[PDB]
């Protein structure tokens, strides 16, 4: 029926309310996939160094530990112990590499698993991860494309030799002499793939991982991400009939209907973000406070033709409050200074408070005779110069200007330059005296004089009219 | 040589699509907050609707922060906040945009009445919502799977197809798949297959909808523009200004509603981004696409889906398109329309001092009138030292100052102008007259073509500042230039009351008055006599006058006599100029004489003379009239002595046909018109009574017993000279008054049988009520709704003007006498007066031209017509004009307010309309709506029909509800059977033979039969012949020229019928069309051309097409004008007159004919 | 502007901070003053005239 309220009213009411027991499901899927990531995260050589150099950045007063971490499980000197320990195990594993290593790789993720991450940073590892992954898929579609596409190869025979090694020259120099149909068409692009291999086996150096691994971790990652996310949407279509409950409270306070249940939405889904179901809180409770959160600061913030600071719009809300019950309390109306006292403020700003707050009328307000006449209409221009002035401007250039040559030649560059006659900007009577060299006094008795030429009246005569 | 790039002066316009990259051209940056004006320092926030960084300075060429404030600072950007220091002026100019998060509909091409992306992707309007609002899916590009390319599926149907084919098939849903629908969509090779598929089926419901979407789709593709620029990716701002916040008295602000508006549209915008990267459900991220979609669609036209509503206020806030759109069409030179400088206004009075060429001008709206030129002129002369010191000068309103005011007074026109401007009348150039008192003094012989009565209407004055200007008004709207009106050839200054009084007192005769006999040398001592108190003004004297007559060769004939007249007629000689013999003062001299006159001596005499003859009569009769001490008492108004009886005889009447109706001899409403006869007789009889008494009753004595003479009583002289009253308005004071009419519009049988000199009891004067009530109120409709008719006429005709000199062609209509059924109710000499004869006319012999060819047929060529007995003259008119695009000069005719043949290059079409319209005050089936159903071409109700093809017909088949018709001509093909429904009584004989267009019932025509069957000429002598029988049944003088100019454009548009060129069925214009088959004639193939079908379009039906959109926008829907041309890319090269006026240049007549045709022939050349 | 600068230079006139709203009398009526009225915010001292 178009109206999008309803195209959305009808949208969302297919989706089948929660049951309390439901909740705790989808919420149990989001800790499994994050955890995943959290784990994800720890078995990365780079992700743990880059948090070494980072502290050691802390150490060395080239960052703060508020940039950083938001703290562990679980102050300046137990930041800088727990540090210790995560060097601690890295620098045990980092050395066993020497098969076992693996049962000390699994006790540095644990250690590391502790760190509750800024936002921020766990961004940054995460797209650090999917740009080195991206690293990887460029010399993987090359390698490809430069056998299969240019020299004609199959990819059935094009993964036999690829699987478990795709680094070293068992699959490019001993393949080639197989005598396979596709074997010797590989020559021909051999210089190019061997020297873009460069940066598919440099990876296994920075990042201290084949590339048979680089790919498996961040695949669970990206599982584990679109877990979560599936997770946490599907409980955000839940609740969306509570926020619908509460904007229904909020509509005429000057936004849209549909702008508030929108705004109230992005509240919700910062809850499901925030929340932990551990606690026992129920869900709904707790979402409340945060949708109804979101609607009030946006309806502050950009209701209004003139925006306003929060603390401005606070103040407003308590003066109509006493305005309220002021008003049959004291049978005609506070006065204008009654409010002042009641409120803690000097008590004057009441006048200019109350003037800002004032929402502009719309210059589309019809006035008077029904006519087309708006009041826009009405508004007249002050900002323009009037002709019958602007005529007597280009007069006074030419008066100025013929009196300026009745005198000597250097009164009328004396009297140009301590003014801004005809010239960019304008020149102290110390300047002057620098361009003429003649300088101090001498100058200024100049110019009194020629004030005073034009004083006595001949020149005087057509000068003093232009002041009325 | 190079053309230009910087600023040349354009010619056309064109206009298009916007491209996203288009739109970003204009833009200087992108609003990227709701934020408007800091809340304390009112400076505009940066990157919000009000930016100096985007927009412009605040204050005039001084940066935001206040780093350069100077002026010598120009291009510098701050390096600060970036803000290149320029006048405020450049915040009204530079535009902005904003970039969409998903695409968008623009709401004029989605609910545009022929929806164009509907139409465009020949797919049906709800669906194309129905996927907008994310409620279906939409196949695009199907490929070969199982599926339509425009099919829409549903959630589960989409879902169970993917399954099936995942790649080789694709579908999306909302503004993206539309997009992806505009974008994929190849036009050529749609084109090829619609070709094909209109040739093989035919049905009239296939190829109708079938050759419309063609159309578009071949002009899209010559167009320029490309489908997917409908999908809207960047969303132009308006510049600050346009939608300004500026503050108001008490602190408060206003602001224009788009701010509203534009804000929500950037805010859910916004929003939308940020529901991206937070990566939303898809039922959210929905619900926001489609509240842009509401806020896009709310900005651009509000109320074609959901009317949004203003912050605060309850009436909705008016949307981008309501700001071009309106009551009717564009705000801007529609009524009304703008205000203009150097002008004034206020009541007027008499002034009968002043000169017909001149008027009085009160001191003080002078001297604030021309305050431009008297500051300039005193310190020419040097009164005063500058401009300042005059200001000063003329604000102490110092004494000298009014000697320099006479001279910038002097030889410099003023324009008047009265309320309802219908005619060019409307306004006038007056010279102007230094005037105490704060009155404007109006000349009494201009008060009748302004319509302008002195019960306190009010006129405003507008001063004529460029040299062209004085000079269009002294030798174009100059009083003494138009003295004639252009609806007829007959004087618009014709004297009114008191002056026409005067004269008939003047010349007049009583049977015995003071120097009756006796004989005077010359008129200078009639005068003498008459002053000196010897004679009486009317008596019967022979006087020795010399009148002359310029019977020679351009030579002025003198003769001398002894003509018996009186001392009056014998004073009033001495005005009369020259050449006019003394025939025409010698009779009565009434107001009908008294214009005959005036019109005489101006076709004889020429311009000059007949103004200073005007004047002078006007002084004289308001002088004599003075003179006669004319009154009126209530002894004036005399009752007639058997009034009573009168009365009382057909009050007998009455009761004897009541006697009758009780006796049953009568039926009752047989008796209610009897009775009402005998009262209407009644009326007449003592109408007839009081008539003769009053007129002749002057019963008088001349050296004998007795002798009557017509009455020298005050009221007969008003009514019988033509001053003032006419016999009803008499007949109203002293005879009974009328019989009133009850408000159902029945006429109750008892009428007013006292009068005005007696008293009216309380009912006969309630009775009266209706009457003056139901006069009130027609004539109070009935002026708006004239004004209405001549709107419709000047916007169908408009832009006709005079073009060509003789376009060369010897066609015409045949004029005759109108002849109707009494002897002639207007004669031959008027039809063909000022017109040109289309070919040689013979005397009864021949071998002996009497009028040669085409000649201007004047007074002295239409008595030589009347000397030799010729009844009828073939005369050219502007209906069969062969010019193309205007009318040639030889065709239309000489009128104009001077008798010269009409010039090059005046415009017709608007003094046609207003001729037309003016009168249309006077009118009240029959009356003006006769008018306007005529012009709108309707078909009448009850209609008759006429003989398709000629030859014998006869009764075919039988009762369907049609009893069909056979015809069968002689020589050619029998088919033609017209389906007549039997019910109708019919006429045609079914054993005889009947011409194409005779009478085959009864009842009138369609005029569209009257075209077709009986062709052009008949038509357009049918549209004539009636609509003057309209007027003059109320008296209106309109020249047939006017009305034929109307029909002109009735017929502009025509139907082809063969090919060979252009399409089959297209209505088109003549012009072009006749033009195109005379260019085919010769060269080009050797003849293919095409036969076409002359149409006839009522006026505000032929309105509609023109080819200048820019006109279009103005009178009709705004809306749907623009955007069906700017599909099209259509380029609107002006060369109109609205169009010209919007755009503010020259008109492309009159004066400025020169300039546009000098531009034109410079234009498409080398 | 640098041309008015010099007239008041050469005038020796102190251009005030503040402009003058003061009501006068229309252009052309002409009357005598029958009365006047002053209304004052609460809070502002009320002048002389007042
Ligand atoms: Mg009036
Ligand atoms: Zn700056
Ligand atoms: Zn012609």
């Amino acid at each position: 029926t178009t109206d999008p309220v309803r195209m959305y009213m009808r949208e969302m009411g297919t989706v089948e309310l929660l049951t309390r027991e439901g909740e705790i499901d989808i919420a149990k899927r989001i800790e499994d996939g994050i955890n995943q990531v959290q784990c994800s995260v720890a078995e990365y050589p780079e992700a743990i160094t880059y948090l070494l150099e980072q502290y050691d950045r802390v150490e060395a007063e080239e960052a703060r530990l508020s940039d950083l971490i938001t703290g562990f499980v679980d102050d300046p000197e137990l930041a800088r112990e727990k540090f210790a320990e995560l060097r601690a195990q890295y620098v045990v594993t980092r050395d066993t590499i020497k098969a076992t290593a693996q049962e000390e790789i699994l006790k540095l993720s644990e250690v590391f698993k502790q760190f509750r991450l800024v936002p921020k940073q766990f961004d940054y590892l995460v797209n650090s991860m999917r740009v080195m992954m991206d690293r990887v898929r460029t010399q993987e579609r090359l390698i490809m494309k430069l056998c299969v596409e240019q020299c004609k190869m199959p990819k059935k025979n094009f993964i036999t030799l690829f699987t478990g090694n795709e680094t070293s020259d068992t699959w490019f120099n001993a393949a080639i002499a197989m005598n396979k149909p596709w074997s010797e068409k590989l020559h021909d692009v051999s210089e190019e793939v061997h020297r873009a291999l460069q940066k598919l086996q440099q990876i296994e150096e920075e990042t201290g991982l084949t590339i048979e691994q680089v790919k498996d971790i961040n695949r669970r990652m990206s599982i584990g991400e679109a877990k979560a996310r599936r997770a946490k949407k599907e409980m955000v279509e839940a609740n969306l009939r509570l926020v619908i409950s509460i904007a229904k409270k909020y509509t005429n306070r000057g936004l849209q209907f549909l702008d508030l249940i929108q705004e109230g939405n992005i509240g919700l889904m910062k809850a499901v973000d925030k929340f932990e179901y551990r606690r026992g809180y129920k869900f709904s409770t707790y979402a409340t406070w945060w949708i109804r959160q979101a609607i009030t600061r946006s309806i502050a913030d950009q209701a209004r033709t003139i925006r306003i600071p929060v603390h401005m719009i606070e103040t407003i809300n308590k003066l109509n409050r006493i305005s309220r019950q002021m008003l049959q309390e004291m049978g005609r109306e506070p006065t204008p200074e009654e409010l002042a006292e009641r409120m803690l403020m000097p008590e004057d700003k009441i006048r200019k408070v109350l003037k800002i707050a004032k929402e502009p009328i719309s210059m589309e307000t019809p006035i008077g005779d029904d006519e087309d006449s708006h009041l826009g209409d009405f508004i007249e221009d002050t900002t323009l110069e009037l002709p019958l002035d602007s005529a007597t401007t280009e007069s006074l250039r030419a008066a100025t200007h013929d009196v300026l040559a009745g005198l000597t030649a250097r009164e009328a560059k004396v009297l140009r330059m301590r003014f801004g006659i005809d010239m960019n900007t304008d020149y102290t009577l110390e300047e002057v005296g620098k361009q003429f060299d003649v300088t101090r006094e001498r100058i200024r008795q100049i110019e009194a004089k020629a004030l005073r030429k034009l004083r006595h009246p001949s020149r005087s005569e057509v000068l003093r009219s232009f002041l009325d | 040589l190079k053309a230009q790039t910087k600023t040349e002066e354009f010619d056309a316009i064109k206009i298009a699509l916007a491209s996203p990259d288009m739109i970003r051209s204009w833009s200087f940056g992108e609003v990227k907050k709701p934020e408007t004006i800091n809340y304390r320092t009112f400076k505009p926030e940066r990157d919000g609707l009000f930016c100096a960084r985007i927009f412009g300075p605040v204050k005039d060429y001084e940066c935001l922060c206040g780093k350069y404030k100077r002026l010598k600072h120009r291009g510098v950007i701050c390096e600060k906040c970036g803000v290149e220091v320029t006048q405020t002026k450049v915040r009204r100019e530079r535009m902005g945009h904003i970039e969409l998060a998903s695409p968008t509909a623009h709401i004029w091409f989605l609910k545009s009445l022929p929806s164009r992306i509907g139409l465009l992707l020949d797919m049906p309007l709800r669906d194309i919502e129905r996927v907008l609002y994310f409620e279906s899916y939409v196949v695009i590009e199907g490929g070969m799977t199982n599926l339509e390319r425009q099919q829409i599926l549903t959630e589960e149907q989409y879902l169970d197809a993917l399954e099936e084919f995942g790649d080789e098939f694709d579908a999306k849903m909302g503004a993206e798949a539309i997009q992806a629908l505009l974008k994929s969509m190849d036009l050529e090779q749609e084109c090829e297959q619609l070709r094909e598929e209109l040739n093989e089926t035919n049905s009239e419901t296939k190829r109708k909808k079938l050759t419309k979407r063609i159309k578009l789709l071949e002009a899209f593709v010559q167009s320029g523009n490309k489908p997917e620029w409908m999908i809207l990716t960047v969303l132009p701002v308006l510049p600050p200004d346009l939608r300004p916040l500026v503050p108001l008295d008490g602190g408060r602000f206003a602001t224009s509603d788009l701010n509203d508006l534009y804000r929500r549209v950037i805010n859910r915008n916004n929003r939308l981004k940020r529901l991206l990267d937070l990566a939303a459900p898809d039922i959210i991220v929905r619900n926001e696409k489609r509240m842009l979609q509401e806020a896009v669609d709310a900005l651009l036209d509000n109320g074609r889906r959901g009317r949004a509503i203003t912050g605060s206020n309850k009436r909705p806030l008016k949307s981008l398109a309501d700001m071009i759109k309106g009551k009717q069409g564009r705000f801007r030179q529609n009524l009304l329309g703008k205000r203009v400088d150097y002008s004034g206004r206020s009541v007027i009075t008499v002034g009968p001092y002043l000169r017909l060429h001149q008027c009085g001008l009160p001191k003080k709206m002078a001297l604030e009138l021309f305050k431009p030129f008297i500051y300039g002129k005193l310190e020419l002369r040097g009164l005063a030292t500058t401009i300042k010191a005059a200001k000063k000068m003329v604000e102490r309103e110092e004494a000298v100052v009014w000697d320099i005011l006479d001279e910038v007074i002097r030889e410099h026109p003023v324009l008047l102008n009265r309320a309802p401007t219908l005619h060019r009348l409307g306004i006038q150039a007056f010279e102007p007259v230094l005037i105490e008192g704060k009155a404007i003094q109006l000349h009494p012989l201009v008060c009748a073509a302004y319509n302008a009565d002195f019960d306190g209407d009010q006129m405003a004055v507008h001063v004529p500042l460029t040299l062209e200007a004085q000079l269009e008004a002294r030798a174009l709207m100059m009083s003494t230039n138009n003295i004639l009106s252009p609806a007829n050839g007959e004087p618009i200054i014709v004297p009114s009351q008191d002056v026409v009084l005067g004269l008939y007192y003047m010349t007049r005769d009583c049977v015995n008055a003071k120097g009756e006999g006796m004989v005077l040398t010359g008129p200078k001592e009639a005068e003498r006599l008459y002053r000196s108190g010897l004679a009486s003004l009317h008596a019967r004297v022979k006087v020795r006058i010399t009148e002359y007559e310029k019977d020679a060769n351009g030579e002025l004939v003198a003769k001398t006599s002894l003509k018996d007249t009186t001392v009056g007629r014998a004073i009033l000689w001495m005005i009369v100029p020259k050449g006019l013999p003394y025939s025409i003062v010698n009779q009565a001299l009434g107001k009908k004489a008294i214009s005959k006159m005036l019109n005489t001596c101006y076709r004889i005499l020429g311009l000059k003379p007949t103004v200073i003859f005007a004047d002078q009569i006007m002084y004289t009769g308001f002088a004599y009239a003075a003179r006669s001490g004319a009154s009126v008492g209530i002894d004036d108004m005399v009752i007639p002595e058997k009034k009573h009886e009168i009365i009382s005889e057909a009050e007998a009447e009455v009761a004897e046909i009541q006697e009758q109706f009780q006796s049953g001899l009568v039926t009752a409403g047989e008796r209610y018109n009897k009775v009402i006869d005998i009262w209407a007789a009644a009326n007449d009889r003592v109408s007839k009574a009081m008539m003769d008494n009053l007129q002749t009753e002057t019963v008088i004595n001349r050296d004998g017993q007795e002798e009557k003479q017509v009455s020298f009583n005050s009221i007969y002289m008003m009514a019988d000279s033509g001053a003032r009253g006419s016999a009803a308005q008499i007949r109203q004071l002293a005879g009974m008054r009328g019989l009133m009419a009850k408000p159902d519009g029945s006429i109750i049988e008892t009428p007013i049988t006292a009068n005005f000199r007696e008293g009216l009891n309380v009912l006969q004067y309630f009775i009266s009520t209706h009457g003056a009530r139901k006069g009130l109120a027609d004539t109070a409709l009935k002026t708006a709704n004239s004004g209405y008719l001549t709107r419709r006429l000047v916007d169908v005709a408009q832009d006709l003007v005079v073009t060509e000199d003789d376009c060369g062609t010897h066609e015409g209509i045949m004029m005759t006498p109108v002849i109707e059924g009494g002897d002639v109710k207007e004669p031959l000499r008027d039809r063909v007066l000022g017109r040109v004869t289309a070919e040689d006319v013979l005397k009864p012999g021949t071998a002996d031209i009497l009028v040669p060819r085409n000649t201007l047929l004047h007074e002295q060529w239409c008595d030589l017509l009347e000397e030799n007995s010729v009844d009828a003259v073939k005369v050219r008119s502007v209906v069969s004009c062969d010019t193309d695009f205007g009318v040639c000069a030889h065709c239309y005719g000489r009128d104009l307010a001077r008798g010269h043949i009409i010039n090059k290059g005046e415009a017709i079409g608007v003094i046609a309309a207003q001729s037309i319209g003016e009168p249309g005050t006077q009118l009240t089936t029959g009356g003006l709506p006769r008018v306007a159903d005529l012009f709108e071409a309707r078909r009448p109700k009850e209609p008759a029909i006429l003989a398709e093809i000629s030859g014998i017909v006869s009764f075919g088949k039988e009762t369907k509800g049609k009893r069909r018709l056979v015809i069968t001509p002689v020589d050619g093909s029998d088919p033609y059977e017209e389906m007549i429904p039997k019910w109708r009584q019919l006429n045609v004989f079914e054993g005889e033979r009947v011409e194409r267009g005779d009478v085959i019932s009864d009842g009138p025509e369609a005029p569209h039969d009257i075209l077709r069957l009986r062709g052009v000429h008949a038509v357009t002598r049918y549209i004539v012949n009636e609509v003057q029988d309209v007027y003059r049944l109320q008296g209106v003088k309109i020249n047939d020229k006017h009305i034929e100019v109307i029909v002109r454009q009735m017929l502009r548009k025509a139907t082809i019928v063969n090919a060979g060129s252009s399409d089959f069925l297209e209505g088109e214009q003549v012009e072009y069309s006749r033009v195109k088959i005379a260019n085919r004639e010769l060269e080009a193939n050797g003849k293919v051309g095409a036969t076409y079908s002359r149409d006839l379009l009522g006026i505000t039906k032929a309105s509609l097409a023109t080819e200048s959109f820019i006109s279009a926008a103005s009178f009709q829907e705004t809306t749907r004008v623009l955007t069906e041309a700017a599909v099209a890319g259509k380029r609107d090269e002006l060369r109109g007159l609205k169009e010209n006026v919007i755009v503010g240049r020259l008109i492309p007549a009159g004066t400025g004919y020169a300039y546009h045709q000098d531009r034109m022939r410079r234009r498409a050349a080398g | 502007t640098p041309e008015e600068k010099l007239l008041r230079a050469i005038f020796g006139e102190k251009a005030s901070d503040v402009k003058d709203s003061s009501l006068r009398v229309p252009n052309g009526v002409s009357g005598t003053v029958i009365d006047v009225q002053v209304f004052t915010r609460d809070g502002v001292e009320k002048d002389k005239r007042a």
